[PDB]
C-alpha cells in the first residue's frame, strides 16, 4: 500500500524511460532500478525464493514423462514444480501487489544487456 | 518531528540516511512508521525532491520584432494531442527578447512557453492564457481546444498591450492589458509531437 | 497407495543404494583450488578465516563452511617403507593445507565455538584431524605461534567448556532406550593430535597457558572427563553385572564407549608420552590415581562376565 | 460542490448509465498540479463500472457528465474525493483533484 | 562472449548470482526426471506386489546416469576470479565457492536437496498451491497489522484439506518451525493465542511431526513460562515413545515456573501438563514417573481447610489443590518410592473431602483416580460417599445435567455395613435405570456385573430385589 503510494510518485514509466541512457548519472540510476526491483518486482521474489528452494512437484502428465538426458542444458520451460503465482492489481487511485509491464520488460533488459555486452566486450 | 527538522534544514542528507535507519531495523520493519514517512513525505510534496517528465518544446516565431497595430494568421494544420504521456504543447502569444530565453532543457515549473513575465500567451482547452505559466482560464465564447483546423489568430494595438486572441474568427473575449514595453514585441507559436501549422500570410483569411 | 508411495520410492532411492562411490573429485577439486600473488584455495582459506574472526557471540552455522572444512577433510617394511610413501603422500596432502595456515583458522573457529556444540563444530575438528593426523609438529608449532603471538585466552576455555561438557553414555538414556559420544571421541582424538610429535612445549603451554594472564591445565579437564566417562562405565557395570547377558545395542554402544575412552586413555598416554616431567607434576596432583581404579574394579569383573560366553568376548576383546 | 469541466467536445449524447463499464485515459493532478497518477503511465486504458461505488464519489458524478470521444477535466472536491482522510500515502487531506479525463468508450 | 570477459568484481557477484539461478535449475530438473523414474518404476513393482526382485539390474543401467562445456567452465571461471586477484568483500567470496561446491557435488548437494522434494497428487494441487502462497505469506511475515494477517493464514491453512491430506508435506513445509519463530518473536499480544492452537492441531496429526515439534519443546517451554504449554502436551501425549525420550530439564523448567504462583491458573495448568506427561495411552511408564515424582514435593516446600471453603463459595488456588491430586494419583525399588506417594495417605482423608463435595467434577475426576492408582471391602463401604452425586443424578431432568456422562466414568472406577450397600447398590441400580456415552453406560453395565463379582451378600440382594422390580 505504501508502494502504491510509490507508483503515484515515481512512475514506472518515468523509470522504462530510465533504464535507456548513460547519460544517466551512474548511483542515481542505481536507484531508479533498485526502486523499480523494489516497487514490484521484490515481493514476488521474495516469495519466490523459498518457493523455488522447495522443489515440490505434483504428478501431471508431463511430469511423469520429464525425462532428461542428452548423451546438456538448463533453461527449459517444462519443470513447473508448483510454484504460486504472483498477483499484482495495478496502483489505482480510485477508493495490495502494483502491477508492472511484464514482457515489454524483459525485453528492455534484455536489450540493456546486448547493449551491455556489445560495447563491454570491446572494453 | 525529524521530516520536520529536514525541512529546518533543507537539503542534507545526512537525515535521509537517518530515515532510511528508521525504516528498517536489523532486517524486520516497522511498517507504519515508514508509511507515516510517506504521509509525511509524499503527500508533502515539498520537501524531498521530486521528479516527473515532459517532452520537448519549440517555439516558434516570424523573424520580425515589433517596437501601430499589428495582425496575424496562424492556421492549425495539424494536432496530435495525446501521443506519449504528455498531453502534446501547442501554446501561441506574443512575447520579447530579455524576459522569454526558451532552453528546451528544463527551467520553470515544467514546461517553455507562457513562463515569462514577459511572454503572453494562449491554447487549448477554454483557451485562455498563460503568464507564469499560471493557467488563467477565462473561458472561451465557445470553445473548443486545439485540433487540426482552427485558424486562430492575433492581433496587437501599438504602446497599449491589449492582446486578445481570437480562435477562428472568434474573439477570446477581453485578455491581456497594461505590460511593459521593454524591447520590440514578437510572435510565437510553440508545439510538441508531430505537428504542423501554416501561416495564410504570403493569403490572408480574417482580418 | 500410488502418489502416496512415490514418495516412499523418494525416500527409499534416497537410502545406501544411491550413497554412490563418486567421492575421488575432492582432490582435484583441491588441486584445482591451487593451480595459478595469493592462491584461490588460500583466498577460500582466509575467508574462513575471515568469517572466524568477527564477533557472533554464538555462531553461524554457516553450512558452506563445514562442507569445505568436509572437502578439505578428504585428505586419506610393506608395513614400513609402502607406509613410509603413504606417510608423504599423506605429508603432501597435509601440507598441502598447511601452507594456507588454515589451521590458525580451524583453530579459530575452534575457539569461537565457545560453549556451542554445533555440527559444523565437528567439521572443524575433523578437520583439524584432517591435518594434525601423523604427528604433524609443523603445524601444532604454527598453531602455537598463532596461540602465543595472539594468546587468544578463549581457545583453550572454547576446548576446555566442550570439554567440561561434551557427550556421556550415562545410563538413563539406555533405560528408556528399549522399545554424541562419537563426537566426543573424536575430539579429544583431535587433542591427542596437538600433542603427537610430543612438542612438550605445546603440552606445557596446554598446562599452563603462560602467554595468556590467564591460565588453564586442559589436560586436568580431560582427566575429569575420563571420570566421569568411567563413573558410567561403572554404573553399566553395576547394573549389567546382576544380569550377565547383555543385550545387543548396550553392547555395541558401550563398546563404542569403550573406544571413545580408550581413545581418551590413549590421548593422556600422548600428553604424558615424553619426557614431561612438570606434566606428569600434573598428574601427581591428578586424582588419576581412582581413574585407574574404577576400570581396575569393573573390568576386573566384567571381563568374567563376559567370559561367560564367546558370543560375549567381542567385546570383551574391546 | 462539485465542478467538473468538459475539455474536448465528444458525440455529445451517449452519457454513461448504469452498470456501464466506462473505457478511459486519464491523468491524476493536485490543486498544486502536481501529478499523482496517468493512464498513460502505463499505456493501459482504465475501466470502471459505473454505480459500482468503486470510484471517488466526484468521479462517479464528473463521468457520468462525459459523452463518448470527450476529453474533460475533472475539478473534483476533496469531499467526494479520499477527503479529510486524504488518500494515505498519496492525495493529503482536503485536496481538490484535478483530472484530465478521456472517455474511449462505454461498456 | 559475456562470462569469458574480465569485468570487476561487483559484477562478478551479481553474474555468480545469475549463474545461481542456473545450477538451480538443474536440480530443479534433476529431481524432477528423477520423479518420473519414479512413476514410471511403480508399474511394475505393484504387478509383482499382487503376484504374491530379478529385474531391478534395468535400473542400474539408468541409476549411473543420473550423475550430472557447462559447469566446468563455471568452476573454471571461477577459479579466474580467485587468481588473478585476492579479493575481497567476503560475502562475494562466500557467494562464489557456494556456487564453487554447488558444482563440485551435485549429488550431495541433490542430497540435501531431496527432503524438501515431495510428490503431489495432480487432482489436489490447487489447494496445495493456495497452501504455498499462503506460507508464503507467513514468511512473508517471517520479517516484521502484526496482530492480525497471521491469523487470516492461521485460518486460512486449518481450511485446507490438504492439512490432512498429505501431513509429510506439512512436515516437509517446516513451517512450524517457521510460525513457531513468530511465536517465539511476539514473545520477547492477543492474536498470539489462537496461533498457538494452531500449531498445537498442526502437532496433533501425526507421530512424524510430533517428533520433530517435539524436539522444540524445551525451547518452547522457556516460552511456556508466560498457551504454548498446550502444544506440548500435544506434543508429548500421544506417543509414548518420545515421551520415554524426555529431558529433565523439561521437568524442572516446569517445577521452577511452579515458585510465586500462590501469594493460580497458571499453575494449575503447569500441573495440566505434567499430569499429560506421564499417564499417556496406557499405564504410565515408571521412567518418565519416577524422575517427576522424586521432584514433586519439592516446591510446595491444612490444605483440606482451602478444599471445603472452596467447595462451599476465589476459583484458581483451589483447582491447584486439586489438580495436584490427580498429577500425583497418575504417577506411581519403584515400590520403594512408589509407597512415599501415600506419605506425601498423604490425602488419605482428602479422598473423604470428595463425598463431601457435592468447578465441580474437577475434583472427582482427580481424587478418585489418586485413589484407584494407590488404594478392605468394609473400607469400600466406609466409601459408600460417591452415592451423593447419585442421589443428585435424577436432578438433570445447568452445570450439572450434561456432568452426568463424565460421572458415568467416574461411577465405573472404582471397581478396584451391608444395607448401606443395599443402598448405594440401589444407587446403581437407578444408574440401570438410566440404561432403561451410551456405550459409556454399557460399560456401567459392566460396573455392575462387576459390582456382583466383587461381593453380606443378601443385602446386594436386597438391592438386587428393588433391581428385580
Amino acid at each position: 500500500r505504501v508502494a502504491h503510494a510509490l507508483c503515484s510518485h515515481v512512475d514506472q514509466a518515468q523509470l522504462l524511460h530510465a533504464l535507456e541512457d548513460a547519460h544517466l548519472p551512474g548511483p542515481l540510476r542505481a536507484g531508479y532500478y533498485d526502486l523499480l526491483i523494489s516497487i514490484h518486482l521484490e515481493s514476488a521474489c521474495r516469495s519466490r525464493r523459498s518457493m523455488l528452494s522447495e522443489y515440490i512437484v505434483p504428478l501431471t502428465p508431463e511430469t511423469r514423462a520429464i525425462t532428461l538426458f542428452p548423451p546438456g542444458l538448463p533453461g527449459v520451460g517444462v519443470t513447473t514444480s508448483l510454484r504460486p503465482p504472483h498477483h499484482f492489481s495495478p496502483p489505482c487511485f480510485v477508493a495490495l501487489s502494483p502491477a508492472i509491464p511484464l514482457e515489454a520488460l524483459r525485453d528492455k533488459a534484455l536489450r540493456m544487456l546486448g547493449e551491455a555486452v556489445r560495447d563491454g566486450g570491446q572494453h | 518531528s525529524i521530516i520536520s527538522l529536514l525541512d529546518k534544514h533543507g537539503r542534507n542528507h545526512k537525515v535521509l540516511d537517518v530515515l532510511c535507519s528508521l525504516c528498517v531495523c536489523n532486517g524486520v520493519a516497522v511498517r507504519s512508521n515508514q508509511d507515516l514517512i510517506t504521509e509525511n513525505l509524499l503527500p508533502g510534496r515539498e520537501l524531498l525532491l521530486q521528479t516527473n517528465l515532459i517532452n520537448y518544446v519549440t517555439s516558434i516565431r516570424p523573424n520580425i520584432f515589433v517596437g501601430g497595430k499589428w495582425y496575424f494568421e496562424v492556421m492549425v494544420d495539424e494536432v496530435v494531442p495525446f501521443l506519449t504521456a504528455q498531453a502534446t504543447h501547442l501554446r501561441v502569444g506574443w512575447a520579447l527578447t530579455e524576459g522569454y530565453s526558451p532552453y528546451p532543457g528544463g527551467g520553470e515549473g515544467w514546461g517553455g512557453n507562457g513562463v515569462g513575465d514577459d511572454l503572453y500567451s494562449y491554447g487549448f482547452d477554454g483557451l485562455h492564457l498563460w503568464t507564469g505559466h499560471v493557467a488563467r482560464p477565462v473561458t472561451s465564447p465557445g470553445q473548443h481546444l486545439l485540433a487540426p483546423e482552427d485558424v486562430v489568430s492575433c492581433c496587437l494595438d501599438l504602446s497599449v498591450p491589449s492582446i486578445s486572441f481570437r480562435i477562428n474568427g472568434c474573439p477570446v473575449q477581453g485578455v491581456f492589458e497594461a505590460f511593459n514595453l521593454d524591447g520590440l514585441f514578437f510572435p510565437v507559436v510553440s508545439f510538441s509531437a508531430g505537428v504542423k501549422v501554416r501561416f495564410l500570410l504570403g493569403e490572408f483569411k480574417f482580418l | 497407495p500410488t502418489h502416496r508411495a512415490c514418495n516412499m520410492f523418494l525416500e527409499s532411492y534416497k537410502a545406501a543404494w544411491i550413497l554412490t562411490e563418486d567421492h575421488s573429485f575432492e582432490d582435484r577439486m583441491i588441486d584445482d583450488l591451487s593451480k595459478a600473488k595469493p592462491d584461490p584455495l588460500h583466498q577460500l582459506v582466509l575467508h574462513f578465516s575471515r568469517t572466524a574472526l568477527t564477533e557472533k557471540s554464538k555462531l553461524d552455522e554457516d553450512y558452506l563452511y563445514m562442507a569445505y572444512a568436509d572437502i578439505m577433510a578428504k585428505s586419506c617394511e610393506v608395513s614400513f617403507e609402502e607406509k613410509e610413501m603413504e606417510k608423504q603422500r599423506l605429508l603432501y596432502q597435509q601440507s598441502r593445507l598447511h601452507t594456507r595456515g588454515a589451521a590458525e583458522m580451524v583453530l579459530q573457529m575452534i575457539s569461537a565455538c565457545k560453549g556451542e556444540t554445533g555440527a559444523m563444530v565437528s567439521s572443524t575438528l575433523k578437520l583439524g584431524i584432517s591435518i594434525l593426523n601423523g604427528g604433524n609438529a609443523e603445524v601444532q608449532q604454527k598453531m602455537l605461534d598463532y596461540l602465543k603471538d595472539k594468546k587468544e585466552v578463549g581457545f583453550f576455555q572454547s576446548i576446555q567448556a566442550l570439554m567440561q561438557t561434551c557427550s556421556v553414555l550415562d545410563l538413563n538414556a539406555f533405560e528408556r532406550q528399549n522399545k554424541d559420544d562419537e563426537f566426543t571421541q573424536d575430539l579429544f582424538r583431535f587433542l591427542q593430535l596437538l600433542c603427537e610429535g610430543h612438542n612438550n612445549d605445546f603440552q606445557n603451554y596446554l598446562r599452563t597457558q603462560t602467554g595468556n594472564t590467564t591460565t588453564i591445565n586442559i589436560i586436568i579437564c580431560t582427566v575429569d572427563y575420563l571420570l566421569r566417562l568411567q563413573e558410567s562405565i561403572s554404573d553399566f557395570y553395576w547394573y549389567y553385572s546382576g544380569k550377565d547377558v547383555i543385550e545387543e545395542q548396550g553392547k555395541r554402544n558401550f563398546s563404542k564407549a569403550m573406544s571413545v575412552a580408550k581413545q581418551v586413555f590413549n590421548s593422556l598416554t600422548e600428553y604424558i608420552q615424553g619426557p614431561c616431567t612438570g606434566n606428569q607434576q600434573s598428574l601427581a596432583h591428578s586424582r588419576l590415581w581412582d581413574a585407574v581404579v574404577g576400570f581396575l574394579h569393573v573390568f576386573a569383573h566384567m571381563m568374567m562376565k563376559l567370559a561367560q560366553d564367546s558370543s560375549q568376548i567381542e567385546l570383551l576383546k574391546e | 460542490g462539485v465542478q467538473v469541466e468538459t475539455i474536448s467536445p465528444g458525440d455529445g449524447r451517449t452519457f454513461p448509465k448504469r452498470g456501464q463499464t466506462c473505457v478511459v485515459h486519464y491523468t491524476g493532478m493536485l490543486e498544486d498540479g502536481k501529478k499523482f497518477d496517468s493512464s498513460r503511465d502505463r499505456n493501459k486504458p482504465f475501466k470502471f463500472m459505473l454505480g459500482k461505488q468503486e470510484v471517488i464519489r466526484g468521479w462517479e458524478e464528473g463521468v457520468a457528465q462525459m459523452s463518448v470521444g470527450q476529453r474533460a477535466k475533472l475539478t473534483i472536491s476533496p469531499d467526494y474525493a479520499y477527503g479529510a482522510t486524504g488518500h494515505p500515502g498519496i492525495i493529503p487531506p482536503h485536496a481538490t483533484l484535478v483530472f484530465d479525463v478521456e472517455l474511449l468508450k462505454l461498456e | 562472449g559475456l562470462l569469458q570477459m574480465k569485468l570487476p568484481e561487483s559484477v562478478k557477484l551479481q553474474m555468480c548470482n545469475l549463474l545461481e539461478y542456473f545450477c538451480d535449475q538443474e536440480l530443479q530438473h534433476r529431481v524432477e526426471s528423477l520423479a518420473a523414474f519414479a512413476e514410471r518404476y511403480v508399474d511394475k513393482l505393484q504387478a509383482n506386489q499382487r503376484s504374491r526382485t530379478s529385474l531391478s539390474s534395468r535400473l542400474r543401467s539408468l541409476l549411473e546416469t543420473v550423475r550430472l562445456s557447462l559447469q566446468e567452465l563455471v568452476s573454471h571461471m571461477v577459479v579466474r576470479w580467485a587468481q588473478e586477484d585476492y579479493v575481497q568483500s567476503p560475502e562475494l567470496v562466500r557467494a562464489m565457492f557456494s556456487l564453487l561446491h554447488r558444482q563440485y557435488d551435485g549429488l550431495g548437494e541433490l542430497l540435501r536437496a531431496l527432503p524438501r522434494a515431495y510428490t503431489i497428487s495432480p487432482s489436489s494441487v490447487e489447494d496445495t498451491m493456495s497452501l504455498l502462497e499462503c506460507l508464503g505469506q507467513i514468511r512473508s511475515l517471517l520479517i516484521v497489522q502484526e496482530e492480525n494477517l497471521m491469523i487470516q493464514s492461521i485460518g486460512n491453512i486449518m481450511n485446507n484439506k490438504v492439512f490432512y491430506q498429505h501431513p509429510n508435506l506439512m512436515r516437509a513445509l517446516g513451517m512450524h518451525e517457521t510460525v513457531m519463530e513468530v511465536m517465539v518473536n511476539v514473545l520477547g499480544p492477543k492474536m498470539v493465542t489462537s496461533c498457538c492452537r494452531f500449531l498445537c492441531y498442526f502437532c496433533r496429526i501425526s507421530r512424524q511431526n510430533q517428533r520433530s515439534m517435539f524436539d522444540h519443546l524445551s525451547y518452547l517451554l522457556e516460552n511456556s513460562g508466560i498457551t504454548p504449554l498446550d502444544v506440548a502436551a500435544a506434543s508429548v501425549i500421544d506417543n509414548n515413545e518420545l515421551a520415554l525420550a524426555l529431558q529433565e530439564q523439561d521437568l524442572e523448567k516446569v517445577v521452577s515456573y511452579l515458585a510465586g504462583c500462590g501469594l493460580p491458573c497458571g499453575g494449575e495448568r503447569y500441573l495440566d501438563f505434567l499430569r499429560f506427561a506421564v499417564f499417556v495411552n496406557g499405564e504410565s511408564v515408571e521412567e518418565n514417573a519416577n524422575v517427576v515424582v522424586r521432584l514433586l514435593i519439592r516446591k510446595p516446600e491444612g490444605l483440606l481447610a482451602a478444599i471445603e471453603e472452596a467447595i462451599r463459595i476465589g476459583h484458581a488456588i483451589m483447582s491447584f489443590y486439586a489438580a495436584l491430586i490427580d498429577l500425583l494419583g497418575r504417577c506411581a525399588e519403584a515400590l520403594r518410592i512408589r509407597a512415599i506417594l501415600r506419605s506425601l495417605l498423604d490425602d488419605l482423608v482428602g479422598i473423604i473431602s470428595l463425598p463431601l463435595q457435592i468447578f465441580v467434577p474437577d475434583h472427582k475426576a482427580s481424587m478418585v483416580l489418586f485413589l484407584d492408582r494407590v488404594y478392605n471391602q468394609d473400607f469400600l463401604l466406609h466409601v459408600l460417599v460417591g452415592f451423593l452425586p447419585d442421589m443428585r443424578a435424577a436432578a438433570s431432568l445447568t452445570e450439572m445435567a450434561l456432568a452426568l456422562n463424565r460421572y458415568l466414568c467416574l461411577a465405573v472406577l472404582p471397581l478396584i455395613p451391608l444395607f448401606a450397600g443395599t443402598e448405594h447398590r440401589a444407587i446403581m441400580v437407578d444408574s440401570m435405570l438410566h440404561t432403561v456415552r451410551g456405550r459409556s453406560l454399557t460399560k456401567a453395565q459392566r460396573d455392575v456385573i462387576e459390582d456382583c463379582l466383587m461381593a453380606r451378600p443378601s443385602m446386594l440382594q436386597h438391592l438386587l430385589r428393588r433391581l428385580v422390580f
